[PDB]
């Protein structure tokens, strides 16, 4: 209902990310430290 | 096919056995804009009892079936257990499932029990009883016994008792159905008059054959279609609208604030008024004397207008203000135009009273208030008006009479007091952000969350989780006086209405 | 496990030091004055008004300097602070009813020291 | 005994609640928490004296709540076993007895009393007493008991008084 979806400052919001969010990036053979690297996301139409 | 009824019963009766508070069903404050201080039972209110007589209520039993009147965690933030236990419908008695069930939740939660049904007497004392047959040993005649003087009719259907006495006595033996209140089984087709003044010769009518031949009458006379008081009411005015109230040559008057009352002039001494509640009042004294025969009194005549208070230093005195007139000897005079019923009560009404009180045949220091008629004026004069004592303007169209509401009559009166009804729980923070920090919530009607907060004080704690009349001023509700029998606020689209009055004043 | 007749008490309840009920009286109406002074702070517990009603009626040294003389005459004597205190609560006037009272005054001092401590007691207790 | 201790708790200061006083927020978060509260280690924590140390405030990783160590000077009670205290009587029963010590409830049973003092509801206060009538036990009397012994349990330790030994009764 309606009545349970209002915001007071104190609350939490699950939200989709959207773009400017950081993520950590890896592939599998984690043998550096640049294997695994933070990127910031932009959101793009196609799956991949 | 047959039904039951709400405003008028007890909210609880005496304990049962020790144990078991039969109740009946409390409201949410969803429907406050249907009941008010004498007819409002709230969870705030019950809770609050108990918390007044340092008394815990364990589980509460909700036999209704529904959740359409109160929300169960108003019981389950107090730490009261609630459970919604499903009976038998079509009429029939609770099954002896059901029986086992009540008894199989009781024996689990010394804290109190309590039980409710829509009323609280007929499926409360049945479960009430069987857990006091089985639980408790006692005999089905102590049980019903006990329950009938405790709650203070007690069951009262006749297959209840049978069924009873067939499971835990001998079902000869069972009792006929107790003879009801003749009084309660009524409200099927305020009691005071004016507040805060006490005026002779009115007596309000609460005789059933009478009361519904006044109601009727007044019905028939305006053409009401629905049940319930059939004046004209004046709707809020905040826009564009003056206007609108210059289009159909409306007429100003000064409201003064006073008590919305009919006058049904039917005979001798038959004069009633009647207010927005549709009670009615006999008026004793009041004369109202034939134009042409000064000897013959009216009859088949309705008014309409306030009752307002005069002061004349040392004493108020009661003052009623014809502000239209609706028929008068059959005529249909509310048809007619509004000037034209105007010049019928000055010229019909307050002169042929007024012959006799230079006769010396009316006295008016016998009869119980002055009679009077409001003046009306045209607009270009109303804007003179904003350059007895008025809270506002009213705005009345020349056309014909008109019940129910008129969005077409105007109300323009100054607010700057504008208060709402509101539970106060009083919270002490403990948790997130555990501060002393204790905050007072209202709350409204069919809103869960608190609808704003309250400064506490030493006074206020008095009356927590009761009503609490609060004006609001200085961007802050401000408690005025407790509303000592109303249960817990007014609706949320009560209070809402209000504050788009606050925000957007007439 | 604990027993306050042999002064057996918890580990807990070793450096426990023991105050008087005009002391507690006395602060506690300091902390109703400071409750009744600075404001935008709510009422105390129930707690705090039953006991300092209940230290308020069973006061018996009026006076502060009296706490302070009494503190002095009992603490230069060879008692716990638990007997201490029991004795300045109480305050018995027979040292067969401080011996009764509290039974582990049985041979800490000698019975007429003892009494002269009781008049002393009685002689220091503010009276009404 | 009143007891005149210092005790320590730790108090979570969330950073809505800073503020430009910080440890002003403290010391009423303090008077708020432990304030009429009761331990079953410390007994009935009456008030809390003197706000002595307050330590360095950790914050807790992942957590946005400031945590501080704090230790202060506290008025506290604790009931014990065997000491004979003043009390108030406030209700007396064919049962037992009634009384207070401070904010404690105090319950001596009839069985732990001796056989003069009898009860009696005939008259209008129902009370104790003999049948000499000069030991009169009744409601808003000031009585000592010898603590037989107390019910240690959450934020409760009522005592159970003894009416047995010599010198026990009225004052
Ligand atoms: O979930 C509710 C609700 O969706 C449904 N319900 C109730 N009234 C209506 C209605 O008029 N029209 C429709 N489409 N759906 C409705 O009933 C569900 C709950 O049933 P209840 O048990 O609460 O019905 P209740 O016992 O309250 O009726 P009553 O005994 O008060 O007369």
């Amino acid at each position: 209902k309606p009545s349970d979806l209002h915001l007071q400052t104190g609350y939490k919001v699950e939200r989709h990310m959207c773009d400017g969010d950081i993520v950590i990036f890896n592939r599998q053979p984690t043998l550096h430290k640049m294997s695994m690297m933070g990127h910031r996301v932009r959101i793009l139409p196609w799956s991949t | 096919k047959i039904p039951p009824r709400w405003l008028n019963c007890p909210r609880r009766g005496q304990p049962v056995a020790g144990r078991f508070l039969p109740l009946k069903t409390m409201l949410g404050p969803r429907y406050d804009s249907q009941v008010a201080e004498e007819n409002r039972f709230h969870p705030s209110m019950l809770s609050n009892y108990l918390k007044s007589l340092k008394v815990k209520m364990g589980l509460l039993v909700d036999l209704t079936n529904t959740s359409r009147f109160y929300d169960r965690n108003d019981i389950e933030k107090e730490g009261i257990k609630y459970i919604k236990l499903q009976c038998k419908g079509h009429g029939e008695c609770p099954t002896t499932e059901n029986t086992e069930t009540f008894i199989r939740l009781c024996e689990r939660f010394p804290e109190l029990i309590g039980v409710h049904c829509t009323h609280g007497f007929n499926r409360t004392g049945f479960l009430i009883c069987a857990f006091l047959v089985e639980k408790m040993d006692w005999s089905i005649e102590a049980a019903v016994a006990t329950f009938a003087q405790a709650r203070p009719p007690g069951i009262y259907k006749g297959d209840y008792l049978k069924e009873l006495f067939r499971r835990y006595g001998d079902i000869e033996e069972a009792p006929p159905p107790p003879l009801l209140p003749d009084w309660c089984f009524e409200d099927d087709e305020g009691a005071i008059f004016l507040e805060g003044v006490t005026v002779k010769g009115v007596t309000q009518v609460t005789t059933q054959p009478k009361l519904g031949e006044v109601q009727q009458k007044c019905h028939q006379f305006c053409g009401w279609e629905g049940s319930g008081f059939p004046g004209a009411q004046p709707v809020s005015m905040d826009k564009q609208n003056i206007k609108l109230l210059d289009l159909k040559p409306y007429k100003v008057s000064w409201k003064a604030d006073g008590t919305r009352y009919m006058m049904l002039i039917d005979g001798t001494n038959e004069v009633f008024m009647i207010d927005r509640d549709n009670s009615v009042f006999h008026v004793s004294n009041l004369e109202f004397p034939f134009r042409k025969d000064l000897r013959m009194h009216l009859s088949n005549t309705l008014l309409d207008g306030e009752m307002i208070i005069d002061r004349v230093n040392g004493q108020a005195v009661p003052r009623y203000l014809i502000y239209d007139i609706i028929k008068f000897n059959s005529q249909p005079v509310g048809d007619c135009d509004f000037n034209v019923r105007l010049q019928c009560i000055e010229r019909e009404i307050i002169s042929p009273r007024h012959e006799k009180m230079k006769t010396g045949l009316i006295d008016k220091t016998q009869e119980p208030f002055s009679v009077r008629n409001k003046p009306f004026f045209d607009i270009c004069t109303s804007r003179k008006l904003l350059e007895h004592e008025m809270d506002g303007l009213i705005f009345q169209p020349t056309g014909k009479y008109k019940p129910g509401r008129c969005d077409d009559i105007l109300k323009w009166k100054p607010p700057s007091l504008n208060s709402v009804d509101f539970r106060l729980k009083i919270t002490r923070m403990g948790g997130e952000g555990l501060l002393p920090q204790n905050v007072g919530l209202l709350y409204v009607g069919g809103y869960e969350r608190p609808f704003a907060q309250i400064k506490v004080t030493k006074e206020l704690k008095q009356y927590d989780n009761k009503i609490i009349e609060c004006k609001f001023e200085n961007n802050s509700w401000v408690f005025m006086r407790q509303r000592t029998d109303k249960s817990f606020p007014n609706a949320y689209n009560t209070a809402m209405a209000v504050c788009n009055s606050i925000s957007n004043p007439v | 496990e604990e027993d306050a007749s042999q002064l057996i008490f918890p580990k807990e309840f070793e450096t426990a030091e023991t105050l008087l009920n005009s002391e507690v009286h006395m602060l506690l109406e300091h902390r109703k004055q400071q409750n009744e002074s600075a404001e935008d702070e709510q009422e105390l517990s129930e707690v705090f008004m039953k006991t300092l009603n209940y230290t308020a009626r069973f006061s018996r040294f009026k006076n502060r300097e009296t706490i302070a003389s009494v503190r002095s005459l009992l603490l230069q004597k060879k008692l716990h602070k638990f007997e201490l205190a029991c004795l300045a609560n109480l305050c018995p006037e027979t040292a067969e009813e401080s011996k009764a009272l509290i039974p582990s005054l049985e041979g800490r001092f000698e019975d007429e020291e003892l009494q002269q401590i009781l008049d002393d007691i009685q002689t220091k207790r503010s009276f009404q | 005994m009143f007891y005149h201790i210092s005790l320590e708790h730790e108090i979570l200061l969330h950073p809505r609640y800073f503020g430009p006083n910080l440890l002003n927020t403290v010391k009423q978060k303090l008077f708020t928490e432990v304030e009429g509260t009761c331990t079953g280690k410390y007994g009935f924590v009456i008030a809390v004296t003197t706000i002595d140390n307050i330590g360095a405030g950790v914050i807790q990783p992942g957590r946005g709540f400031v945590l501080y160590p704090v230790k202060y000077k506290a008025i506290v009670f604790r009931p014990f076993k065997g000491e004979v205290v003043d009390a108030v009587v406030t209700q007396v029963n064919k049962v037992g007895l009634f009384t207070e010590i401070g904010p404690m409830s105090c319950f001596i049973s009839r069985h732990s009393i001796p056989s003069e003092m009898e009860f009696d509801p005939n008259s209008n206060p129902p009370c104790y007493k003999t049948m000499d009538e000069d030991i009169v036990i009744q409601q808003d009397d000031e009585i000592r008991l010898k603590i037989v012994g107390t019910r240690v349990d959450k934020n409760d330790i009522f005592a159970i008084g003894s009416l047995m030994d010599d010198y026990l009764g009225l004052v």
